[PDB]
RNA sequence: UUGGCACCUCGAUGUCGGCUCAUCGCAUCCUGGGGCUGUAGUCGGUCCCAAGGGUUGGGCUGUUCGCCCAUUAAAGCGGUACGCGAGCUGGGUUCAGAACGUCGUGAGACAGUUCGGUCCCUAUCCGUCGUGGGCGUAGGAAAUUUGAGAGGAGCUGUCCUUAGUACGAGAGGACCGGGAUGGACAUACCUCUGGUGUACCAGUUGUCGUGCCAACGGCAUAGCUGGGUAGCUAUGUGUGGACGGGAUAAGUGCUGAAAGCAUCUAAGCAUGAAGCCCCCCUCAAGAUGAGAUUUCCCAACUUCGGUUAUAAGAUCCCUCAAAGAUGAUGAGGUUAAUAGGUUCGAGGUGGAAGCAUGGUGACAUGUGGAGCUGACGAAUACUAAUCGAUCGAAGACUUAAU
């Protein structure tokens, strides 16, 4: 079981051995370091905490997340590492295989590895029931005054209320999503890029977490 | 459509908890010492960033 | 880009009027949103002036309004001529940043953020 | 993308000229058919003296579509028209001649006789 | 350019053996076709009606009339499936996309050689 | 269901069907597990367990029904004010017009028919879907988290092989097991195929301007037309319901007496479903039971009660977008690439203007893949993120241990 953190760059295509067009997503997974190792003894569970992407060192009057705060700088320093923008825990990996301050390389994954990619999906803002919940529209003509409305939200005196889980307009997207059983097409060590077959959630520049597929 | 019951003074006033205006984001102008809006030209002396506007 | 609460034709027309006015006066008081849009339009006009070629003059003529500026000498110069003369000459050695916006604060009528946009 | 009520030209000498799609076979709620899919159809226009008559309910295989098909290599083939061939239960054509080009996807479907008869397989 | 990482990873995919062509040109595309076990080259000859995209994602569309039926083949430019491309003729056209040809036939559909 | 009764409602509880959105029961339509069979096999019949998921499109009719066409694994039956009109429709029915048949002397009338015929409402409360602020969580903070709980998902076809084997006179033709590939559905995403693309490029009509020519601008749906970037998108591209574990149902037993036999049950011990609890995905410590880990901050005053601004930190304000109704979130704020500009590209368009040349001319060709170009890549402090201000600890008691 392996895990790495990367940023989504975009999509492209690669030609397979038989000349099949393979839709791919380019992920850059440079600057991964094991910040901390969590153990059952101390934390009650085993995990490695990986910090990805170096951030600038602490300064006195930092006004942004670009510069590490004193708490963050200390945590990273314990691992003898530079402060990191993104930090995530991998429970799947074996703690013994890793040492604190160790670099996690893209070469950990190899071509043909089946992986699960986790990321936050693209935000869509306030969205109606048709787009958010894939509901059918009402008639567009024939006297209709019902087009993009959600429909009846209940029954009558029996229940005299709307049940929890009724599908209504609200904020859509910006949700954690895991796409399972994706494949590593290629690993570029020089550019620190992993090529994942298919597409993964979130905008370009978004954080992606790549893990060995849970289902095998 | 219409209110079934009148709103009590208590309920109305609870609703008005967040109905308020904040103090303007103002700082003392360095040149004249009168308060000015931050990132705005000082109206009193007509100076911004140590230069007359 | 900003819609500025106008339709496409109205938006384009107002931006031409604003750009020409800024070129003539060299400083104008307007709303922040309009100023933020106009800075792009004017600077692209300055770019054309700095190139100075006939094609650039014709490209600038598409945007600039036909107005007459009365000089102290009493000579009359069109906005296009001022752009391709004095304004272009001033900013020859400067690369971008031909305008600045200074916030003035809200106005009484609608609370709109008044700003001054000026060349330099 | 052929659906219910789609009219297709018939690319054969079976005696049917135009058919209308009664059904797309291959599952409940199945909406569309493309090249290689079998459809149930009624004959709307028939050439006189042909074997197949107007108003006959028959089965046909789709040979060309405007939608076209995408191949695994990322290549596409699209046709100017939507065409079908009236077929027997064995998948053999009712008519003796196939008219116009057919997609190679018919070979996958095991419509070998049609593929053989077709002037060009692309 | 495009994102530099995308260009770096897909640079190997690009083919440098391909000839230069424009929409309106007549191309003889030699396509590697597998029928059962057997593999052979089948030539599709037609006018290029469209070229779009960039890098490894670039595609082109060739149009031919077969037995009175228009057929369009869209190909990825850098697909290994194309053995070779030959430019038979260079055509005079006034636009990048020749969609108007789809509704034309015979003399109306003719394109003048450069 | 048709009724009976007349108990809430006549200072109004809108009524058929459809549409939208569902939700529940199981007397189960399909799929899963069984028993018996007048069960050879393949198919069936009947009964038991089982509600996890699934349960199509048309013709006719206002229809509900129902019949029919074509499918499907199946086209389940019921409740929810015959669910749902402050969500929609308004064809039927149930106003005023008119007509037919019929009845009436007549005015008129008819669960007979025919044609036509106004569906209002800015959401207060609960409820529901989203999204913030306060305080708490015995110091003040930054990150990473455990998961009590809760939600989601849960469906199936066909084909190949085992095997023309079992079975069977033949016809026909298994199980069990192993593969492959679909339908429907869900979800993420725009590389591809397409859609849109009102500050992209080009062609073109009428008319009015920039004095005229040339070149341009206004108006005509964006005047119209052909393309089209980013973004947003489906019909496009990936992925999923896998493999399993534990306990069970109807069942099937092993051992076994009461009851010397027998007996699956009483003691004891196994096996056994798409179902149950997990496994998978998502939320989640206001889980007031407020959890854990790592790191940061740690002083003076004092009436000795405690206070104080400051620390770490975080905001105001400002430049913004991957975020967004607003908040919020995230990228930045000069010790700076946050945006604009500028410069260089990608993609798009398709050959600018000017000049020259050929033609009587409309035009053509060359200069020259030209010129132009929103959102995309990179670089560059030229412009703007100024100067500032505000908030924010000093850690209660008891007991035990050390
Ligand atoms: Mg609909
Ligand atoms: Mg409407
Ligand atoms: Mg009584
Ligand atoms: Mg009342
Ligand atoms: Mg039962
Ligand atoms: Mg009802
Ligand atoms: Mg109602
Ligand atoms: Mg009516
Ligand atoms: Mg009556
Ligand atoms: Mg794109
Ligand atoms: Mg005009
Ligand atoms: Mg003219
Ligand atoms: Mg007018
Ligand atoms: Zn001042």
């Amino acid at each position: 079981t392996k895990g790495i953190l990367g940023r989504k760059i975009g999509m492209t295509q690669v030609f397979g051995e038989n000349g099949e067009l393979i839709p791919v997503t380019v992920v850059e997974a440079k600057e991964n370091v094991v910040l901390q190792k969590k153990t059952v003894e101390v934390d009650g569970y085993n995990a490695i905490q990986v910090g990805f992407e170096d951030k600038k060192a602490y300064k006195k009057d930092a006004k942004s997340n670009k510069y590490a705060n004193k708490p963050a700088e200390g945590h990273a320093k314990k691992a003898d590492a530079a402060p990191k923008r993104f930090i995530r825990e991998f429970r799947n990996v074996d703690v013994d295989a890793y040492e604190v301050g160790q670099e996690v390389s893209v070469d950990t994954f190899v071509a043909g590895d089946v992986i699960d990619v986790t990321g936050v999906s693209k935000g869509k803002g306030f969205q109606g029931a048709i787009k958010r919940h894939g509901q059918s529209r009402g008639p567009m003509s024939h006297g209709s005054h019902f087009h993009r409305a959600p429909g009846s939200v209940g029954m009558a005196s029996d229940a005299s209320r709307v049940f929890k889980g009724q599908k209504m307009p609200g904020r859509m997207g910006g949700n954690t999503v895991t796409v399972q059983n994706l494949e590593v097409v290629q690993v570029d060590t020089e550019n620190k890029v992993i090529l994942v077959k298919g597409n993964v959630p979130g905008p370009k520049k978004g954080l992606v977490e790549i893990r060995t597929s849970i289902k095998k | 459509a219409v209110p079934k019951r009148r709103t009590s003074k208590t309920r109305k006033n609870k609703r008005r908890t967040h109905f308020k205006i904040s103090v303007p984001g103002m700082t003392e102008c360095p040149n004249c010492g009168e308060y000015k809006l931050s990132h705005r030209v000082c109206k009193n002396c007509g100076s911004y960033n140590g230069e007359e506007v | 880009y900003r819609k500025l609460g106008r339709t496409s034709d109205q938006r384009k027309a107002m931006l031409r009027d604003l750009a020409t006015s800024l070129i003539i006066s060299e400083r104008i008081e307007t709303t922040e949103a309009r100023a933020k849009e106009v800075r792009s339009v004017v600077e692209k006009l300055i770019t054309l002036g700095k190139k100075g070629d006939l094609a650039s003059r014709r490209n600038a003529a598409k945007t600039l309004r036909n107005v007459e500026i009365l000089n102290e000498d009493e000579t009359t110069q069109t906005a296009l001529q001022k752009l391709f003369g004095e304004i272009a000459e001033r900013y020859t050695e400067r690369q971008g940043g031909y305008t600045r916006i200074l916030k003035q604060g809200p106005r009484r009528g609608d609370g709109a953020e008044s700003v001054i946009i000026e060349l330099v | 993308m052929i659906q219910q009520e789609t009219r297709l030209k018939v690319a054969d000498n079976s005696g049917a000229r135009e058919v209308l799609t009664i059904k797309v076979l291959g599952g409940s709620g199945r909406k569309t058919a493309n090249i290689g899919d079998v459809i149930v159809c009624t004959v709307k226009n028939a050439t006189p003296g042909g074997v197949v008559k107007k108003g006959d309910v028959v089965k046909a295989v789709i040979v060309r579509t405007k939608s076209g098909v995408r191949r695994n290599d990322g290549s596409y083939i699209k046709f100017d028209e939507n065409a079908c061939v009236i077929i027997r239960d064995d998948k053999g054509p009712r008519g003796t001649r196939i008219f116009g080009p057919v997609a190679r996807e018919l070979r996958e479907g095991n419509f070998m006789k049609i593929v053989s008869l077709a002037p060009e397989v692309l | 350019t495009n994102h530099k990482l995308i260009e770096a990873v897909t640079k190997s995919q690009l083919r440098t053996d391909l000839p230069s062509f424009r929409p309106g040109d007549t191309l003889r595309v030699h396509v590697r076709i597998i029928e059962g076990t057997r593999e052979r080259i089948q030539v599709f000859e037609g006018v290029v009606i469209k070229r779009r995209g960039g890098g490894v994602s670039e595609t082109f569309t060739v149009r031919k009339i077969s037995s009175g039926v228009g057929v369009e083949r869209t190909f990825p430019l850098h697909t290994p499936k194309i053995e070779k491309i030959e430019v038979k003729r260079r055509g005079k056209v006034r636009r990048a996309k020749l969609y108007y040809l789809r509704s034309l036939r015979g003399k109306a559909a003719r394109i003048q050689e450069i």
